């Protein structure tokens, strides 16, 4: 890469690694590659979120053309957010897009995660299905976030009533899995759940 | 030619404008009139949107028609 975009990164990484939130666990980034081109992302859940207590993982690319362009970054653990795509894990965040400056660093886009995290913007969504969860059913949305929070990010252990829902579609034979997704995308309802399974 | 244009705040905008000026030409009139910028800009005529690069002339917008002004774009 070019000698500005090196420097800059190895700066950044090293800035993290002897952070505060690094030491406290709040945000970690590691190496991936030799060329500093990739690198792989951690942020802890904010604390009262239905992400508490999960880590997540992320997919970090830095573009030849850094620091005048932002990272690419995507969530490899699996989230339920409205925006991030509850599929591929990908970003909508205005740091990631027209509003980044060459200022910005790694460790303020690990600390912007981590505030979207706690702070989502419904209006501006990634996933739709999720977006109109959060705004029509809160506590829906809430409950779902922190069962894929357990299941996903290695959260605490999620609300009893939603897991009998789920033991019901796995007592018919289909997939935790699958059941966990149809359940969350259909809004907790058995029928349409069972249908969309019936389909797979 | 005088068109009106029709704001969430009571606030119409008059602008001076030919009929062959796009929607786009309109929009940038009103960011000099009112600061806005143009991708934030929705124009809003006989019920629906119209698109930047058609003039008012093929949307039959004439002397003192009104315009409606939808303030978002944000999209980060």
């Amino acid at each position: 890469m070019a000698n500005i975009a090196v420097q800059r990164i190895k700066r950044e990484f090293k800035e993290v690694l002897k952070s505060e939130e690094t030491s406290k666990n709040q945000i970690k980034v590691d190496l991936v590659d030799e060329n500093f081109t990739e690198l792989r992302g951690e942020i802890a859940g904010p604390p009262d979120t239905p992400y508490e207590g999960g880590r997540y993982q992320l997919e970090i690319k830095i573009p030849e053309t850094y620091p005048f362009n932002p990272p690419k970054v995507r969530f490899i653990t699996k989230i339920w957010h409205p925006n991030i795509s509850s599929v591929t894990g990908a970003i909508k965040l205005d740091i990631l897009a027209d509003q980044w400056a060459a200022a910005m660093t790694l460790r303020t886009v690990l600390l912007s995660l981590q505030a979207l995290l706690a702070a989502a913007e419904p209006d501006d969504p990634q996933d739709a299905v999720v977006a109109n969860q959060y705004k029509q059913n809160p506590e829906m949305f809430k409950q779902t976030a922190r069962l894929w929070a357990h299941v996903y990010a290695g959260a605490p252990v999620s609300s009893p009533e939603y897991t009998k829902k789920i033991e019901n579609l796995c007592a018919m034979g289909f997939d935790r899995n699958a059941v966990i997704v149809a359940l969350s995308s259909k809004s907790w309802d058995v029928e349409t759940a069972t249908e969309l399974l019936l389909s797979n | 030619m005088q068109i009106f244009v029709k704001t969430l705040t009571g606030k119409t905008i008059t602008l001076e404008v030919e009929p062959s000026d796009t929607i786009e030409n309109v929009k940038a009139k009103i960011q000099d009139k009112e600061g806005i910028p143009p991708d934030q800009q929705r124009l809003i005529f006989a019920g629906k949107q119209l698109e930047d690069g058609r003039t008012l002339s093929d949307y039959n917008i004439q002397k003192e028609s009104t315009l409606h002004l939808v303030l978002r774009l944000r999209g980060g």
